[PDB]
C-alpha cells in the first residue's frame, strides 16, 4: 500500500 | 559512431564493405 | 570533484549516490557481522535496494533523493536520456571548432556565390593556413615566429590570408535550418567591418532579414569537404527548392518594384511614338532625357528562338514597347521571346522569366540572369523615387455615407428587434452580415479609387490610365503589401473577434491613417495577442512533427 | 486546424 | 546557471590537462630541428650527446655508462660533451635552435 | 510654468484637459516596503505581524515562555555609495525587545515568577534606496510585483472536454494563503467527491461525518421538507404553492387538471391535498423512525419508501411522514446518492478514512486521527487563510460575520457545497479565473513578510525545543536566539528569488519599466510550459490595469506584463483605476478608484467624449462600456468617465506619438525597444513627442532634483550648491543644499551614468526644479535617441529588407557614439606553493610592456591601452615541471632557464581599447599594503579631506549670513568688528555680565562645531582606512575600470518608436548621399517598402511633424541671426503657440525679455512638439504647421541624386525621425575560433563568446548535411573539429604542414556513453 520503506519500518 | 553515412559521397565506400562482408 | 576558484569544488550527484550504495553496503556488512535483529537487516536490505535503483535511476521507484540544493540528483539513466542527455546533446550534435557568428548585413554588389567576410574573422578562422604558408614561403623560421607575426597584424599576413582565402568555400548557417537551404557554401571576400554580407537573392532560402540577424561560419577543412561545398553545398548549384523544383533565389522587394517600374506604361509620355534601333538607342535616349522611361515606342528588336530539338531561329522585327522594356530586353540572355518582357513585370512575370531561363538556357545563364536581374532592379529602384506618404492613402468618400447608412438600418433593425419580431441570434448574425457587407464595399470603392486616375493624351482627350500611387505600386507588384493591408490602411480594419472566437457585433470603422480610440485598439490588441501566441506555440510543434517525419 | 489535422494523419489516429 | 533551466555549471568547466595543439606542433618542430643539427656532427660525438641527455631513447645515462661505450673514463666523456655545446653555439649551425627560446 | 519648463516650452497639439496628473511612477514598490517596515500600532502588516503571528511561543510542558515588545532599525553600517563599492548588501539592524517569563511550578499555572528584559539581534533587513531598488552584493537589484491567484474559493468547470458525452463536471476549489487546498467535485455520475491535497477521490459524507453530522442532520441541510400525513383516514399532502407550478387532486371546490394555469385556482389558496400511494413509492424517506414495542429501525434515513414500508409504517402507528424533495432540474438527489455510496457510518469511521487516504499504508490511531484532522483545516498553526481570502470567501458564499478568522469551520464547508449544488441545479455561475478580481498583486513588502515569517519559525522551532529542558536559571533572551536562519532566510530572498531581478539600467525608462512590471511566473506562481492561450491572453479585466501592448515578445507572452500609467493597488493587493464621477449629468472632477468587482456595475465614458461648456456630454447616446461589453449608451445613464486618454498604455507605450496609428504588433516592438537604447555623448531631445518625458526623467531619479528653493550659489561639473530661500528654512540651519553629481559611473550594462549640471550660478531655483541631467536626460526631458533627417526611398539596395544607409556626417558629429565602462578585476590568491604576488617583475616580458605599469605592477590612471595590454602584473608559482629531452639539450646549448614563477596577469580583452579611469586595491587585514595602495589610500584622505572642509565652508557662510541677518535686525557696523582679526574675537576680555555671557556661549558653540567636525572627520577615516573582508583565501583584489568611445558602424542596430528596427549596411559619403534644392544631404535613407505591409503609419506623421518642427526651427534661427527686434521675435513665437485649437494657453506677453531670448536660444535647433496618444495632432494641424514653416504641405520634396546629379522622378518623403541605438552592437556579436579550451568531460569546445567557444552544428545541421551529400564535412564536423582527440590534434599538425587530410577516429562522447551503459549493468560492446 505504500513505497517510502520509512512507513514500513514504523 | 563518427562513421561515413551511407549516402551521397559516402555510400560507395559503404558498398565496397559489403563487398568484403560477403567475400 | 574538480577544484573552482577560490577553493571551492565542484562534484557529480554520482558521486553522492555512489557513497550512499557503499555507505549502506558497509552498514550492511557490519549488521551481518554483529549479530543483529531480522527487522534491523531486513530495513538495511531495503535502504540498499533503494539506493541501488536511485542509483541506476532516480524517481523510478519513488520519492527522488535531493541534495543539498533541495534539487533531485540526476543519475545514469538521466545522463544517457533526455533532451539534454548524452544521445541529443553531445552526439547528434555537437559544438565544432573553425566556427564563428556574426550580424548579417545586405551586400548588393555581390555575386551569387560570394559572401562578404571580417578580415578579423577569417584571420581567427584560418590561423592554421596562414600558420603554413607564412612557413612554407619562408617568413617565419617556426611556427612561434608565425604566431607572434600573425599577432602583430602585418602586412604580408593579409597577403598570405588573401591568398589562403583565394578559392576556399565556407560554409554561412542561420538558425533555425528548416530545411538544407539553411546552409550553403560560398566563397569569401575580406572586408572592413565587423558583419558579414549577404546576397539578396539567397535570403528567401535563409528566411533572413536584416534587423538583427545573425549567421554562423564554418571552415571545410579536407580537400573532400572542400569539393563538396563547391560541388553540392554551392549557392549557385541550389536554385532551386526542392520540395516544388520551383526556383528559389526570385527577387523580391525593391529588385520586383524597380523592374515593376521600369516596364510600366504610361499615356503621352515625353518621346511617345518615336522609333528606335534597338535597346542601345533607347538607353541612348533615356540618358539624354529625350524619352521617359513609360514613352511608348517602336524598336526594332532581334529575338532569337531556341526551341525544344535545339534549332536556333533568329528573327529581327519591329514592336510597339516602351523604353524600359527595351533597356530590361538589353540585359535578356538569348534564347527567349521578347513577349516575356512587353509586359509589366510582377514577382509572378520575373519568376516565369527565372523559370524560363533554366528551363531552355541552363545554370549559368539562369545566375548570370538572376544577378543582372536584381543589378538593374536595385538601380531603377533607386531612380524611381519611390516614397510613401500620408497623401497616397486616399480614403474614399463613399466609406462615411456608406457607415452612415449602415449605422442607420443598425439602428433600424434594433428598434424592429425591440418590437420582437426577430430573436436575439438572427439580430446578431444579420448584424454581422451587414457589417461584413458595408466592410466589403467600402474596400472595393477604395481599390477602384486608388487604382486609377484620368490622363492628357496627344489629342486631348481624357483617358484612363493605371494609377502610379506608391502604395498601389508596391502591392500590384507584389513586393510587399496586398489587398488586406491597403483596406486596413485606407479602408475599414473590420469585424475582429472577442478572444474566445465570437465576434463583437460592432466592428472598427477606422483604418490607420485617421486614427483609432481607446476600445477599437484594445479590440485590436485582443486578436494581436492570440495572434503571437499561436505562432510562438505552432513553431514548436511544427519542429517536434519535422523532428519525427526526419 | 492545419497542422494537427497534418500530425493526426502522419499518426494514423483513430478518430473519436 | 541561467534564467533558463537548460544551462548548467558542468558544461562551463575546462580541462586543464590538455596540450594546445601548437605547443605539440612546436614539440614536434623541435624535435626535427634537434635531428637536422646532430647531423651535422660526427657519429661518436652526436651519440655521446643523444644517449647524454636520451634523445629517440627510453632513459636517460649519466657519464660513466656513456664512457662504458668505449672508453671508460668519465672526464674524456664530459670534454667531448663539452665539444659538442661549443660547436653547438656557432652561429652557422646554432641560428634554427635559437627561434624556439 | 516652472523655470526648467520656462527655459523649453513643448507645443501642446492635445485637446483635452487633463484633470489628474499622472502619480509618481516608483509607489507600488516604495508604499510596499513602507508597509514591510514601518511600525503599524494595529499590527496588521509587516515585521509587527510577523513577530505577533509567532510569539509568543510556550514550552510543551509549560514552566516559562518568550514574549515580544517591541523592534528597531539600527543605523547602517555603510551608504549606497559605499555599499556599492565594497560590495556589501546596503541594510538595517533587526533589535528586537524580548521578555523571558518564567512561571512557578509549584504555584498554580500563569503565576509570574520571575522577568527578563533583553535585546536580541534578530539580522540584517536589507533597505530599499529612495529609486525603489536594493543594493545586494554592490549591485542594483528590483524585485518584480507578483500576480497570482487571490486565497479562497473557486468554482469552475472541465467545459464538457473530459467525459465521452458533455456532461459538464463541476468542481469547487479552496486554496489558502497557507495549508491544504481542499476539491470538491462532480463524477459522470452526479455524486460529489472529495480530494485534500490532489489526492484519490473519496465520497463528500466523510467530510461532513467527521465535523458530527448525522445522516438526518445532513438531509436536513441540503433538502427541502414535503410532508404528509393520516387525516380522516385518507393521505394529506402539506401543500406549497410555488412546488405545483399527472394524478387527481383534492381539494373539491378547485380541483386542477387530472391526470392531463397553476396560480389561478391557488389564488384561493388551500392546505389539504389528498395524494395517490403510488405517489409514496418512488419517494425517498428523510428520518430514521423508531418503533417503542419492536425496538428496531423500521425504515431507515435516504431509503427508498415501498409498500411493504408503508404498511409497516401503518400498523406501527405513526401517521406524519416527511420525505425529501427531488427535481430533475431545480432540486437534485446528488447528497442522497452520494450518502448512498458512502461506506463509511460514523464519525470514526471516517477519521479513518481520512487517514488512510492521508497516510496510506500505515496503520490508522483514533488519536492520530483526530489530531491530522484537527491539523488539516482547523489549526491556526498549519492554516491560514489571510484577511484577502477570508474577504473572498465570505463574498463567494455571501458570508458577513467571522472577518477575523483564518481557520475553517462547518458553515464555510457546509456553504462551500450548497453553492456547488446550487450552480449544478442552475442558480449562480463560475467564476473566470482570468478575472483581475480573482488575481492579487504581491509586492516586495509582503513576500519579505513571508520569508521573515519563515525564519522567525525556523529559530522558534529550537527556541521551544530548548525551553522544556528547565534549567534556566542563568539563560538570557539573547542566548536562545540564532540570527542565522532569519538572516539566511532574508538573504535566500533577495539573492536567489527569480523575483530579484538584476536591474536593467540602459536609461531611465528601462529602469521604471522594470520597477513597474508585473510577474505571473515566481514561486507560488506559472511555469512557462504549463501556461496555456487563457492565461496570456488580453481580460476586457486590464483595462486601465494592465497594458495590452507592452509585454516581451517571445515564450514568456502574455506572462509578463506592464502597469498602466494611472493603475494603483488597494488594501487587499487588488489592481484598480481612477474614474471621473458624473453626478446630475455634470462631468466632474472628483476621482474614485474602483477595481475590477465594483467597474462591472456602473457603465463607463470614454476621455474621447464630446463635453460642452457647462461640463456635460454632447452627444446623446455616448459611446461606453459595462460589464465588460462596449455599446451605445444614453447621456443620462452614464456613471463614470476616463480621467486621461493614456490610462489604458504603459509608460513605454504612452512615449509612442502617433501610436493611434500603429498596429499593436508594432506598438509592442517599439515599446520593447525604447528599453534597449544607449545613452549617448550629447543628449537630444524628442522633436515630435507625448509630453510624458518630463514625468520620466523626474520620477526616475537619473536626474538632480531641488529639494527646496533659492538661488545657485555655486555650479561645477561635480557640485550644485543652493542658497536655501528664506520662507523654506528649518529654524536653526545651515541654509546650504549640496548636490554631488555621479561622474562616469558603470551601470549593470556596462554603460556611462553621468549628471551634467544644466543651472548656471545665480539664477534662481524652485522646488522640483531639474538641477543636474543625468544620461538620457535633456533639461528634464528623456532624450534616448537623436532626430535624424530621413528620406524614405530605396538606395541601390543598401536599405534592402530592414538595412539602412547612414552618412558619413553623422558619424563624424558623434550622434550615436556612446560610453561603455567596463570592469577588469585581478584576484590575487594564496595556493599550496606559496602566495600570489602582485609585481612588476613579470618573467618573459619586457621593457616595453611594463612602460604603462607603476613600481607595484598597477597600471597608471589615464593610460591608453590596447588589446593584449598588461593592467595587473601578478606572478604564480610554480611546481618543479618535467623538460623534454630536446628541451634540455637547448638549454645545454643556451643556458637561459627563468621559470621559478608564472605569468598569470591581468590583460586588457582582444578587440577592446580605451583608457583606464579609475583602479581600486582592496587588501585583506593582515597583509602588506603595496605602495599604489597607500598612494590610493591618501588620496582619498586628501579627498575627503578638502570636500568635508568644502562642505563646512559653506555651511558656516550660510549660517553666519543667518546670524548676521538676525544682527542686523537691530544694525550695527561690522567694519569694527572686522578691525579685530577673527581668532582675536575669541581674545577678547568682557567685564560687564551681559557680553561676557555670550562670549562664553560663543566659545562653547566654536568647541561644539570643532566636535562635532572632528567626530565626522575619524567616521569617515575609520571608514576608507579599514580592512576589507575577502573571501576566504583571497590576499588582494585589483579593480580596473575603462571606458571605451563605441562609434557606429555597420552591424549596429538602429530603430524608431513605432517597432521599425534595422541594421546599419553602409556608411555612405556625404556627396553620395541625397540633398535638396538647397544642398542639404539627407542622413539616414529609410526602405518605405516596410511601412504598407507592417501598418505602422504613425512614423510617416512623425516625419512630417518633425519636418515641420525644424522648419520653425530654422526661421527662428534666422530670426535670431540678423538680430531682429524682439517684438516680432515675440509675434512670431505667439503665433507658432496659437497653432491649432489646442488646450495650451502660453502667453509669450508674461515672459521677461531675458526669458524669450532664453527660449528662443532653446527653439533653434527645432520646436518640440506634444502629440498626446489617442489625442494626438491632426493632419490638419501638421499641414499648417508645414505651411507656416514655408515647406510642402504634402510634406514630399525635390531630391537629387549626389552620384549623378539628376533629380529622383517622383517627391520623396523627407522629413525628421527620432532614432534610437539598441544595445545590440555588432562589436560584442563577433565571434571566431580556430581552437580552443575544451570539456572537461565530453572533450568538446566550450559555449559562448566569453568562453571563446565554438558554434553548435545541432541536429537540424547534421540532417541539412545529410539531405546534401557531404559526407565527409559531417564526419569532420563530428570527429576532427568537436571530440577526436588524436584526431584534431593530427589535423592541426597536417594543416600546419599543408596536407590537408583527416584521420578520423571515435568521438569522445560515444566512450563516455559506453561507459554509462555499462554502469547500469548492460553490456554493450564492439565486434570486428
Ligand atoms: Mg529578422
Amino acid at each position: 500500500r505504500t513505497t517510502d520503506p520509512v512507513r514500513m519500518y514504523m | 559512431v563518427g562513421r561515413l553515412i551511407p549516402a551521397g559521397t559516402g555510400f560507395a565506400y559503404h558498398q565496397d564493405r559489403q563487398a568484403k562482408r560477403a567475400q | 570533484l574538480v577544484p573552482l576558484d577560490g577553493g571551492r569544488f565542484a562534484t557529480s550527484d554520482l558521486n553522492d549516490l555512489y557513497r550512499r550504495v557503499i555507505n549502506r553496503n558497509n552498514r550492511l556488512k557490519r549488521l551481518l557481522e554483529l549479530a543483529a535483529p531480522d527487522i534491523i537487516v531486513r530495513n538495511e536490505k531495503r535502504m540498499l535496494q533503494e539506493s541501488v535503483d536511485a542509483l541506476l535511476d532516480n524517481g523510478r521507484r519513488g520519492r527522488a533523493i535531493t541534495g543539498s540544493n533541495k534539487r533531485p540528483l540526476k543519475s545514469l539513466a538521466d545522463m544517457i536520456k533526455g533532451k539534454q542527455g548524452r544521445f541529443r546533446q553531445n552526439l547528434l550534435g555537437k559544438r565544432v571548432d573553425y566556427s564563428g557568428r556574426s550580424v548579417i548585413t545586405v551586400g548588393p554588389y555581390l555575386r551569387l556565390h560570394q559572401c562578404g567576410l571580417p578580415k578579423k574573422m577569417a584571420l581567427e578562422l584560418f590561423k592554421p593556413f596562414i600558420y603554413s604558408k607564412l612557413e612554407t614561403r619562408g617568413l617565419a623560421t617556426t611556427i612561434k615566429a608565425a604566431k607572434k607575426m600573425v599577432e602583430r597584424e602585418e602586412a604580408v599576413v593579409w597577403d598570405i590570408l588573401d591568398e589562403v582565402i583565394r578559392e576556399h568555400p565556407v560554409l554561412l548557417n542561420r538558425a533555425p535550418t528548416l530545411h538544407r537551404l539553411g546552409i550553403q557554401a560560398f566563397e569569401p571576400v575580406l572586408i572592413e567591418g565587423k558583419a558579414i554580407q549577404l546576397h539578396p537573392l539567397v535570403c528567401a532560402a535563409y528566411n533572413a532579414d536584416f534587423d538583427g540577424d545573425q549567421m554562423a561560419v564554418h571552415v571545410p577543412l579536407t580537400l573532400e569537404a572542400q569539393l563538396e561545398a563547391r560541388t553540392l553545398m554551392m549557392s549557385t548549384n541550389n536554385i532551386l527548392s526542392p520540395a516544388s523544383g520551383d526556383p528559389i533565389i526570385v527577387p523580391s522587394q525593391d529588385v520586383v518594384l524597380g523592374l515593376y517600374y521600369m516596364t510600366r506604361e504610361k499615356i503621352n509620355a515625353k518621346g511617345e511614338g518615336m522609333y528606335l534601333t534597338g535597346p542601345a538607342e533607347a538607353e541612348k535616349a533615356y540618358r539624354t532625357k529625350t524619352a521617359e522611361l513609360h514613352a511608348r515606342v517602336k524598336v526594332r528588336i532581334t529575338e532569337t528562338i531556341k526551341h525544344e530539338n535545339g534549332k536556333l531561329t533568329t528573327e529581327t522585327k519591329m514592336i510597339d514597347t516602351t523604353v524600359g522594356r527595351a533597356m530590361l530586353w538589353q540585359i535578356v540572355p538569348k534564347g527567349l521571346p521578347y513577349s516575356l518582357v512587353n509586359q509589366k513585370l510582377g514577382k509572378k512575370q520575373i519568376s516565369n522569366l527565372l523559370n524560363e531561363a533554366y528551363r531552355k538556357l541552363g545554370l549559368k545563364d539562369t545566375v548570370i540572369f538572376a544577378d543582372q536581374i536584381m543589378y538593374t532592379g536595385f538601380a531603377y529602384a533607386a531612380l524611381s523615387g519611390v516614397s510613401v506618404g500620408i497623401d497616397d492613402m486616399v480614403v474614399p468618400a463613399a466609406k462615411y455615407t456608406e457607415i452612415a447608412e449602415a449605422e442607420e438600418e443598425v439602428r433600424e433593425i434594433q428598434e424592429q428587434f425591440q418590437s420582437g419580431l426577430v430573436t436575439a441570434g438572427e439580430r446578431y448574425n444579420k448584424v454581422i452580415d451587414i457589417w461584413a457587407s458595408t466592410n466589403d464595399r467600402v474596400a472595393k470603392a477604395m481599390m477602384e479609387n486608388l487604382s486609377s486616375e484620368q490622363v492628357i493624351n496627344r489629342q486631348g482627350e481624357q483617358e484612363k490610365q493605371e494609377s502610379f500611387n506608391s502604395i498601389y505600386m508596391m502591392a500590384d507588384s507584389g513586393a510587399r503589401g496586398s489587398a488586406a493591408q491597403i483596406r486596413q490602411l485606407a479602408g475599414m480594419r473590420g469585424l475582429m473577434a472577442r478572444p474566445d472566437g465570437s465576434i463583437i457585433e460592432t466592428p472598427i470603422t477606422a483604418n490607420f491613417k485617421e486614427g483609432l480610440n481607446v476600445l477599437q485598439y484594445f479590440i485590436s490588441t485582443h486578436g494581436a495577442r492570440k495572434g503571437l501566441a499561436d505562432t510562438a506555440l505552432k513553431t514548436a510543434n511544427s519542429g517536434y512533427l519535422t523532428r519525427r517525419l526526419v | 486546424g492545419g497542422l494537427p489535422r497534418v500530425a493526426d494523419l502522419f499518426e494514423a489516429r483513430k478518430p473519436k | 546557471i541561467g534564467d533558463d533551466e537548460d544551462s548548467h555549471l558542468g558544461d562551463f568547466i575546462e580541462d586543464t590537462t590538455l596540450e594546445l595543439p601548437l605547443d605539440s606542433a612546436t614539440a614536434t618542430s623541435l624535435k626535427a630541428a634537434t635531428r637536422d643539427v646532430l647531423a651535422g656532427l660526427t657519429p661518436r660525438e652526436a651519440k655521446v650527446l643523444r644517449m647524454r641527455f636520451g634523445i629517440d631513447m627510453n632513459t636517460d645515462h649519466t657519464l660513466e655508462e656513456v664512457g662504458k661505450q668505449f672508453d671508460v673514463t668519465r672526464e674524456r666523456i664530459r670534454q667531448i660533451e663539452a665539444k659538442a655545446l661549443r660547436k653547438l653555439r656557432h652561429p652557422s649551425r646554432s641560428e634554427v635552435l635559437r627561434s624556439f627560446l | 510654468y516652472s523655470y526648467t519648463e520656462k527655459k523649453r516650452i513643448r507645443k501642446d497639439f492635445g485637446t483635452r484637459p487633463q484633470v489628474l496628473d499622472i502619480p509618481y511612477l516608483l509607489s507600488i514598490q516604495l508604499d510596499s516596503f513602507e508597509k514591510f517596515i514601518e511600525q503599524d500600532p494595529e499590527g496588521q502588516y509587516g515585521l509587527e505581524a510577523a513577530f505577533r503571528s509567532v510569539f509568543p511561543i510556550q514550552s510543551y510542558n509549560g514552566n516559562s515562555e518568550l514574549q515580544y515588545v517591541s523592534y528597531r532599525l539600527g543605523e547602517p553600517v555603510f551608504d549606497v555609495k559605499e555599499c556599492q563599492i565594497r560590495g556589501v548588501t546596503y541594510s538595517k539592524p533587526l533589535r528586537v525587545k524580548l521578555r523571558l517569563v518564567i512561571f512557578d511550578k509549584d504555584a498554580p499555572a500563569g503565576t509570574v515568577k520571575d522577568i527578563k528584559e533583553q535585546e536580541v539581534y534578530m539580522g540584517e533587513i536589507p533597505l530599499m534606496t529612495e529609486n525603489g531598488t536594493f543594493v545586494i552584493n554592490g549591485t542594483e537589484r528590483v524585485i518584480v510585483s507578483q500576480l497570482h491567484r487571490s486565497p479562497g474559493v473557486f468554482f469552475d468547470s472541465d467545459k464538457g472536454k473530459t467525459h465521452s458525452s458533455g456532461k459538464v463536471l463541476y468542481n469547487a476549489r479552496i486554496i489558502p494563503y497557507r495549508g491544504s487546498w481542499l476539491d470538491f467535485e462532480f463524477d459522470p455520475k452526479d455524486n460529489l467527491y472529495v480530494r485534500i491535497d490532489r489526492r484519490r477521490k473519496l465520497p463528500a459524507s466523510i467530510i461532513l461525518r467527521v465535523l458530527g453530522k448525522t445522516s438526518a442532520e445532513i438531509l436536513d441541510i441540503f433538502f427541502e421538507k414535503v410532508n404528509f400525513e393520516v387525516k380522516d383516514q385518507t393521505l394529506m399532502m402539506e401543500l406549497v404553492p410555488e412546488r405545483l407550478r399527472t394524478f387527481d387532486i383534492e381539494a373539491d371546490g378547485k380541483v386542477y387538471v387530472e391526470k392531463g394555469h397553476i396560480r389561478q385556482l391557488e389564488k384561493d389558496g388551500v392546505n389539504f391535498i389528498e395524494v395517490p400511494v403510488e405517489y409514496i413509492v418512488g419517494k425517498v424517506s428523510a428520518k430514521d423512525y423508531v418503533n417503542e414495542a419492536t425496538g428496531e429501525l423500521i425504515i431507515t434515513a435516504n431509503q427508498e419508501i415501498s409498500l411493504e414500508a408503508l404498511a409497516n409504517l401503518s400498523q406501527a402507528g405513526y401517521k406524519k411522514l416527511e420525505v425529501l424533495f427531488t427535481n430533475d432540474l431545480d432540486h437534485g438527489p446528488f447528497m442522497s446518492e452520494t450518502l448512498r455510496v458512502d461506506s463509511t457510518t460514523d464519525r470514526i469511521s471516517a477519521l479513518v478514512e481520512i487517514y488512510r487516504m492521508m497516510r496510506p499504508g500505515e496503520p490508522p490511531t483514533k488519536e492520530a486521527a483526530e489530531s491530522l484532522f484537527e491539523s488539516l483545516f482547523f489549526s491556526a498553526e498549519r492554516y491560514d487563510l489571510s484577511t484577502v481570502g477570508r474577504m473572498k470567501f465570505n463574498s463567494s458564499i455571501g458570508r458577513e460575520d467571522a472577518e477575523e478568522q483564518g481557520t475553517l469551520d462547518e458553515v464555510d464547508i457546509i456553504e462551500v457545497m450548497k453553492k456547488l449544488i446550487s450552480i449544478r441545479n442552475g442558480k449562480g455561475e463560475v467564476d473566470d479565473i482570468d478575472h483581475l478580481g480573482n488575481r492579487r498583486i504581491r509586492s516586495v513588502g509582503e513576500m519579505a513578510e513571508n520569508q521573515f515569517r519563515v525564519g522567525l519559525v525556523r529559530v522558534e522551532r529550537a527556541v521551544k525545543e530548548r525551553l522544556s529542558l528547565g534549567d534556566l536559571d542563568n539563560v538570557m533572551p539573547q542566548d536562545l536566539i540564532n540570527a542565522k536562519p532569519i538572516s539566511a532566510a532574508v538573504k535566500e530572498f533577495f539573492g536567489s528569488s527569480q523575483l530579484s531581478q538584476f536591474m536593467d539600467q540602459n536609461n531611465p525608462l528601462s529602469e521604471v519599466t522594470h520597477k513597474r512590471r508585473i510577474s505571473a511566473l515566481g514561486p507560488g506562481g506559472l511555469t512557462r510550459e504549463r501556461a496555456g492561450f487563457e492565461v496570456r491572453d488580453v481580460h476586457v479585466t486590464h483595462y486601465g490595469r494592465l497594458c495590452p501592448i507592452e509585454t516581451p515578445e517571445g515564450p514568456n507572452i502574455g506572462l509578463i506584463n506592464s502597469l498602466s500609467a494611472f493603475a494603483r493597488c488597494n488594501e487587499y493587493g487588488f489592481l484598480e483605476t481612477p474614474y471621473r464621477r458624473v453626478v446630475n449629468g455634470v462631468v466632474t472632477d472628483e476621482v474614485d478608484y474602483l477595481s475590477a468587482i465594483e467597474e462591472g456595475q456602473f457603465v463607463i465614458a470614454q476621455a474621447n467624449a464630446k463635453l460642452t461648456e457647462e461640463g456635460g456630454f454632447a452627444d446623446e447616446l455616448v459611446t461606453a462600456r459595462q460589464k465588460g461589453e462596449s455599446g451605445l449608451h444614453p447621456r443620462e445613464h452614464v456613471d463614470y468617465m476616463d480621467v486621461a486618454t493614456n490610462q489604458v498604455v504603459s509608460i513605454a507605450a504612452s512615449l509612442i506619438p502617433f501610436l493611434e496609428h500603429d498596429d499593436a504588433n508594432r506598438a509592442l516592438m517599439g515599446a520593447n525597444m525604447q528599453r534597449q537604447a544607449v545613452p549617448t555623448l550629447r543628449s537630444e531631445k524628442p522633436l515630435v513627442g507625448t509630453g510624458i518625458e518630463r514625468n520620466v526623467a523626474v520620477d526616475s531619479g537619473v536626474t538632480a532634483v531641488a529639494k527646496r528653493g533659492g538661488v545657485i550659489q555655486s555650479v561645477d561639473a561635480s557640485r550644485i550648491v543652493v542658497k536655501v530661500n528664506e520662507e523654506e528654512l528649518i529654524p536653526g540651519e545651515a541654509g546650504i543644499d549640496i548636490y554631488n553629481l555621479t561622474k562616469y559611473t558603470r551601470s549593470n550594462q556596462n554603460t556611462c551614468i553621468n549628471q551634467r549640471p544644466c543651472v548656471m550660478p545665480g539664477e534662481p531655483v524652485a522646488r522640483g526644479d531639474v538641477l543636474a541631467d543625468g544620461p538620457s536626460t535633456d533639461l528634464g526631458e528623456l532624450a534616448l535617441g537623436q532626430n535624424m533627417r530621413i528620406a524614405f526611398m530605396p538606395w541601390n539596395g543598401y536599405n534592402f529588407e530592414d538595412s539602412i544607409l547612414v552618412s558619413e556626417r553623422v558619424v563624424q558629429d558623434d550622434r550615436f557614439t556612446t560610453i561603455h565602462i567596463q570592469e577588469l578585476s585581478c584576484v590575487a590568491r594564496d595556493t599550496k606553493l606559496g602566495a600570489e604576488e602582485i609585481t612588476a617583475d613579470i618573467p618573459n616580458v619586457g621593457e616595453a610592456a611594463l612602460s604603462k605599469l607603476d613600481e607595484s605592477g598597477i597600471v597608471y590612471i589615464g593610460a591608453e591601452v590596447k588589446g593584449g595590454d598588461i593592467l595587473v602584473g601578478k606572478v604564480t608559482p610554480k611546481g618543479e615541471t618535467q623538460l623534454t629531452p630536446e628541451e634540455k639539450l637547448l638549454r645545454a646549448i643556451f643556458g637561459e632557464k627563468a621559470s621559478d614563477v608564472k605569468d598569470t596577469s591581468l590583460r586588457v580583452p582582444n578587440s577592446v581599447a580605451g583608457t583606464v579611469i579609475d583602479v581600486q586595491v582592496f587588501t585583506r587585514d593582515g597583509v602588506e599594503k603595496d605602495k599604489r595602495a597607500l598612494e590610493i589610500e591618501q588620496m582619498q584622505l586628501k579627498e575627503a579631506k578638502k570636500d568635508l572642509t568644502e562642505e563646512f565652508q559653506i555651511l558656516e557662510g550660510g549660517l553666519l549670513a543667518r546670524v548676521r541677518s538676525v544682527l542686523l535686525a537691530g544694525g550695527y557696523t561690522e567694519a569694527k568688528l572686522s578691525s579685530i582679526e577673527r581668532k582675536k574675537w575669541l581674545e577678547q576680555t568682557l567685564e560687564n555680565e551681559e557680553l561676557q555671557n555670550q562670549l562664553e556661549q560663543l566659545a562653547e558653540q566654536y568647541d561644539e562645531l570643532k566636535a562635532d567636525f572632528d567626530k565626522k572627520f575619524e567616521a569617515k577615516r575609520r571608514k576608507i582606512t579599514q580592512g576589507d573582508d575577502l573571501a576566504p583565501g583571497v590576499l588582494k583584489i585589483v579593480k580596473v575600470y575603462l571606458a571605451v568611445k563605441r562609434r557606429i558602424q555597420p552591424g549596429d542596430k538602429m530603430a524608431g518608436r513605432h517597432g521599425n528596427k534595422g541594421v546599419i549596411s553602409k556608411i555612405n559619403p556625404v556627396e553620395d548621399m541625397p540633398y535638396d534644392e538647397n544642398g542639404q544631404p539627407v542622413d539616414i535613407v529609410l526602405n518605405p517598402l516596410g511601412v504598407p505591409s507592417r501598418m505602422n503609419i504613425g512614423q510617416i506623421l512623425e516625419v512630417h511633424l518633425g519636418l515641420a518642427a525644424k522648419g520653425i526651427g530654422d526661421k527662428i534661427n534666422q530670426m535670431i541671426k540678423e538680430q531682429q527686434e524682439l517684438a516680432k521675435l515675440r509675434e512670431f513665437l505667439q503665433k507658432v503657440y496659437d497653432l491649432g485649437d489646442t488646450r495650451q494657453r502660453v502667453d509669450i506677453s508674461e515672459l521677461s525679455d531675458e526669458d524669450v531670448r532664453t527660449l528662443a536660444h532653446n527653439l533653434r535647433a527645432g520646436l518640440p512638439v506634444a502629440t498626446p496618444v489617442f489625442d494626438g495632432a491632426p493632419e490638419s494641424s501638421i499641414k499648417a504647421m508645414l505651411e507656416l514653416a514655408d515647406l510642402p504641405a504634402s510634406g514630399q520634396l525635390t531630391l537629387f541624386d549626389g552620384r549623378t546629379g539628376d533629380a529622383f522622378e517622383r517627391p520623396v518623403t523627407v522629413g525628421y525621425m527620432y532614432m534610437l541605438k539598441l544595445n545590440h552592437l555588432v562589436d560584442d556579436k563577433m565571434h571566431a575560433r580556430s581552437t580552443g579550451s575544451y570539456s572537461l568531460v565530453t572533450q568538446q569546445p566550450l559555449g559562448g563568446k566569453a568562453q571563446f567557444g565554438g558554434q553548435r552544428f545541432g541536429e537540424m545541421e547534421v540532417w541539412a548535411l545529410e539531405a546534401y551529400g557531404a559526407a565527409y564535412t559531417l564526419q569532420e564536423m563530428l570527429t576532427v573539429k568537436s571530440d577526436d582527440v588524436n584526431g584534431r590534434t593530427k589535423m592541426y599538425k597536417n594543416i600546419v604542414d599543408g596536407n590537408h587530410a583527416m584521420e578520423p577516429g571515435m568521438p569522445e562522447s560515444f566512450n563516455v556513453l559506453l561507459k554509462e551503459i555499462r554502469s547500469l549493468g548492460i553490456n554493450i560492446e564492439l565486434e570486428d
